[PDB]
């Protein structure tokens, strides 16, 4: 690979999405181990035309999460007993 | 000299005089963002002793600083790589155009990928990269340049040929002067403004797109 | 790994409690880690100079570990400026930012309470079930250019139809739901269709 | 002057009275063996992160 | 002496890592705020002023360049703009009229309603117009026929 030598992996041509990043666009999934060069998506092409249109005809409500960190343990040291005791 | 912050406009303000716009211009602009770094990892032991041995028995006595250097600098490198993920990665479905650029007149060839290079990237593109020029080792990125263009063309063809409906949910395909008449509605303007003065706005759209590629071509 | 990016947090916080205890078991060169040892075994001109060494090596640690410790604050406290953001703008209102307050047109959201943490659930509309539909700029009718004055023009094969942008939901295009402007000689794409009079 | 590398070939040419090169890091990537005026690459053995 | 290279090119490394980290604060800082143009000018169109570029936004395009993100922002600029005398309402009938969705104009004899981004004077009616209260209460209402479809 361009990231280095890989050594107990098989390389595949097959592109699945990224399991464990090896690098260079090559990624390394469990299935024996394979290595092989991640898909981005899978392919859509948009039906465009210049006079054609989609309009939605029903809907999803959808409820995502999002996590995000607020605060931290807080810590205070004893300069002096750390040092000194 | 004493500088000086602008030039004096002295509104014509009254209590019953407006000033209403006959005309408009197409202005497109350029916004540089960096994204990341280079993803750098520092042999510890190497970097400070080589491969003398009494060196590395007299580094031991420091204890775990090395462990410590090198877990930053993983925490980077992984940070880089989180970062271009977070940037281009926004889509799952990889878009292209059609094989028919008829978008009512409108110009995209400069931004769209060009066939002819083998990189896959826009004229705009292939200017910007080529305007950019011990225990030390350098990790390749995660996403390589042809993977990025890949997701910067599949954003290109998703806003182009489906609007902002790609971004919120499935990609709904409607033609380009009819959301760029959504776009004017957005900002206030009646749809009408659009439709009449198509044209007009194309050649500015072309026009400013082309003053862009000039203005990086010639400005260091 | 739903919970990853709070328990990272934790886990970097311990790591780095962990490394600072453990940096009290090196002798940074000296006779030995203990201070009683050196205190009990030296006389003061010498034990002055072992007692230095670990003194010199303790305050280069602690240093290092106050030094990342006020870099992750400054990561903690950009994400909480940001957790702050969302919670004024996905819960206690409605966002026209994209992909602010999740994927899709975001309709409200809900706050939850985590360890040293928040979690939005953001409750988002997606469409869904796309039909395509012939479509046109404007009609003309009467020599004159009919625009939707909300929706959009759409036609399922004979028929024409005005339809709100996001739902499909077609109505009889009339005068109601149009605006004229101008004759039909200067849009493109205008297409002939009757426009009712209630 | 001591080291450990591999030592190539080298398509420099030296002036005579240099004997080492340097890169702009100001290390030695370059030298001359005082047996045989010839010039020799010193490229750094392959480290690596396992 | 050993000793003292160690401690020497340690404090260097130390020095190294730590405005590594600092530097790398800073581009996450700038790369999420390239994702969140990302997000809210090429995934849709921002009604945030000089978030997308200068003037009202229309669009964005990305491009791809060596670690970063140059986005295109094209958006709209109102140009050659016309004085005229304007009024907050239209009194007819005893009745005041307040603009719809535009704002009354006079390009000196005649009153038209236009929308407020462009110049497209209407006749003004009761179709763009609604009526709340007399003309009593209203500073600055002028007298103009409002007509009827
Ligand atoms: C709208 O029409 C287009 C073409 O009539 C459809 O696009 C085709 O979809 C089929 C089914 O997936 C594909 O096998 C073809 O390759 C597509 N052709 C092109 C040119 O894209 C499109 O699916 C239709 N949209 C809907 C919602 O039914
Ligand atoms: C819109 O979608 C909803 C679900 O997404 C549809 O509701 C389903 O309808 C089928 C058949 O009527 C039922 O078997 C399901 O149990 C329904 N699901 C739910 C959650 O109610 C609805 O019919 C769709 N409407 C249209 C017009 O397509
Ligand atoms: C609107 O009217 C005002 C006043 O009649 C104009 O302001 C004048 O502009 C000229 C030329 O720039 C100046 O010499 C005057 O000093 C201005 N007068 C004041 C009171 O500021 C203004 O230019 C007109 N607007 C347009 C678009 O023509
Ligand atoms: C609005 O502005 C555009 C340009 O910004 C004008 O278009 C120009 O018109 C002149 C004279 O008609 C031509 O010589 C130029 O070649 C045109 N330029 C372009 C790019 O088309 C347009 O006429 C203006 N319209 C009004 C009503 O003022
Ligand atoms: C879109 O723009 C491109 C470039 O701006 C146009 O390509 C130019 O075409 C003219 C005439 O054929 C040539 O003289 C130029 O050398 C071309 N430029 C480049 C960069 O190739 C193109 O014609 C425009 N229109 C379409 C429909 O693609
Ligand atoms: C398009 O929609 C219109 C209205 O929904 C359809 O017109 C109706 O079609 C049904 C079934 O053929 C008739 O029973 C009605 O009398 C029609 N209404 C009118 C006012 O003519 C039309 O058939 C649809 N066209 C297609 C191709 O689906
Ligand atoms: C839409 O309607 C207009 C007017 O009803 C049509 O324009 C006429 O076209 C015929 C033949 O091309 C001419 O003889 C007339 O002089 C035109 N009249 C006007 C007022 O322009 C137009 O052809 C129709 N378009 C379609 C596609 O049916
Ligand atoms: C203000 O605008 C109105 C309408 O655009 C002008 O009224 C027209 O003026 C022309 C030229 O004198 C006449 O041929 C038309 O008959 C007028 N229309 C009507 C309905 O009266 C008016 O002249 C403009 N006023 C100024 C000062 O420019
Ligand atoms: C606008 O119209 C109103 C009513 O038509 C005018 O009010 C009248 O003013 C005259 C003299 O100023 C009085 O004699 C009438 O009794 C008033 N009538 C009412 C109903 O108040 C008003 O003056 C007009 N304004 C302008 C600027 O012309
Ligand atoms: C769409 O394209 C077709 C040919 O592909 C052309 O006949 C038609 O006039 C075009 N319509 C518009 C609105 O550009
Ligand atoms: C506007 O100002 C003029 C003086 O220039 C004054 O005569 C008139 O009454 C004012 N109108 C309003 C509505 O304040």
């Amino acid at each position: 690979t361009r990231a280095g030598c890989l050594i107990g992996a098989e390389h595949v041509n097959n592109s699945y999405e990224c399991d464990i990043p090896i690098g260079a666009g090559i990624c390394a999934s469990y299935q024996s181990i394979i290595a092989y060069t991640m898909s981005l998506g899978a392919e859509n092409s948009v039906a465009y035309s210049n006079n054609s249109i989609a309009i939605p005809t029903n809907f999803t409500i959808s409820v995502t999460t999002e996590i995000l960190p607020v605060s931290m343990t807080k810590t205070s040291v004893d300069c002096t007993m750390y040092i000194c005791g | 000299y004493t500088m000086s912050l602008g030039a004096e406009n002295s509104v014509a303000y009254s209590n019953n005089s407006i000033a209403i716009p006959t005309n408009f211009t197409i202005s497109v602009t350029t916004e540089i963002l960096p994204v990341s770094m280079t993803k750098t990892s520092v042999d510890c032991t190497m970097y400070i002793c080589g491969d003398s041995t009494e060196c590395s028995n007299l580094l031991l006595q420091y204890g775990s600083f090395c462990t410590q250097l090198n877990r930053a600098l993983t925490g980077i490198a992984v940070e880089q790589d989180k970062n271009t993920q977070e940037v281009f990665a926004q889509v799952k479905q990889i878009y292209k155009t059609p094989p028919i650029k008829d978008f009512g007149g409108f110009n995209f060839s400069q931004i769209l990928p060009d066939p002819s290079k083998p990189s896959k990237r826009s004229p705009i593109e292939d200017l910007l990269f080529n305007k950019v020029t011990n225990g030390l080792t350098v990790l390749p990125p995660l996403l390589t340049d042809e993977m990025i263009a890949q997701y910067t063309s599949a954003l290109l063809a998703g806003t182009i040929t489906s609007g902002w409906t790609f971004g919120a949910g499935p990609a709904l395909q409607i033609p380009f002067p009819m959301q760029m008449a959504y776009r004017f509605n957005g900002i206030g303007v009646t749809q009408n403004v659009l439709y009449e003065n198509q044209k007009l706005i194309a050649n500015q759209f072309n026009s400013a797109i082309g003053k862009i590629q000039d203005s990086l071509s010639s400005t260091p | 790994s739903a919970l990853g990016k709070l328990q990272d947090v934790v886990n970097q916080n311990a790591q780095a409690l962990n490394t600072l205890v453990k940096q009290l078991s090196s002798n940074f060169g000296a006779i030995s880690s203990v201070l009683n040892d050196i205190l009990s075994r030296l006389d003061p001109p010498e034990a002055e100079v072992q007692i230095d060494r670990l003194i010199t090596g303790r305050l280069q640690s602690l240093q290092t570990y106050v030094t990342q410790q006020l870099i992750r604050a400054a990561e903690i406290r950009a994400s909480a400026n940001l957790a702050a953001t969302k919670m004024s703008e996905c819960v206690l209102g409605q966002s026209k930012r994209v992909d602010f307050c999740g994927k899709g047109y975001h309709l409200m959201s809900f706050p939850q309470s985590a360890p040293h943490g928040v979690v939005f659930l953001h409750v988002t509309y997606v469409p869904a079930q796309e039909k395509n539909f012939t479509t046109a700029p404007a009609i003309c009718h009467d020599g004159k250019a009919h625009f939707p004055r909300e929706g959009v023009f759409v036609s399922n094969g004979t028929h024409w139809f005005v339809t709100q942008r996001n739902f499909y939901e077609p109505q009889i295009i009339t005068t109601d739901n149009t605006f004229v402007s101008g004759n039909c000689d200067v849009v493109i794409g205008i297409v002939n269709n009757t426009v009712y009079d209630p | 002057l001591t080291g450990t590398g591999v030592l190539t070939e080298s398509n420099k040419k030296f002036l005579p009275f240099q004997q080492f090169g340097r890169d702009i890091a100001d290390t030695t990537d370059a030298v001359r063996d005082p047996q045989t005026l010839e010039i020799l690459d010193i490229t750094p053995c392959s480290f690596g992160g396992v």
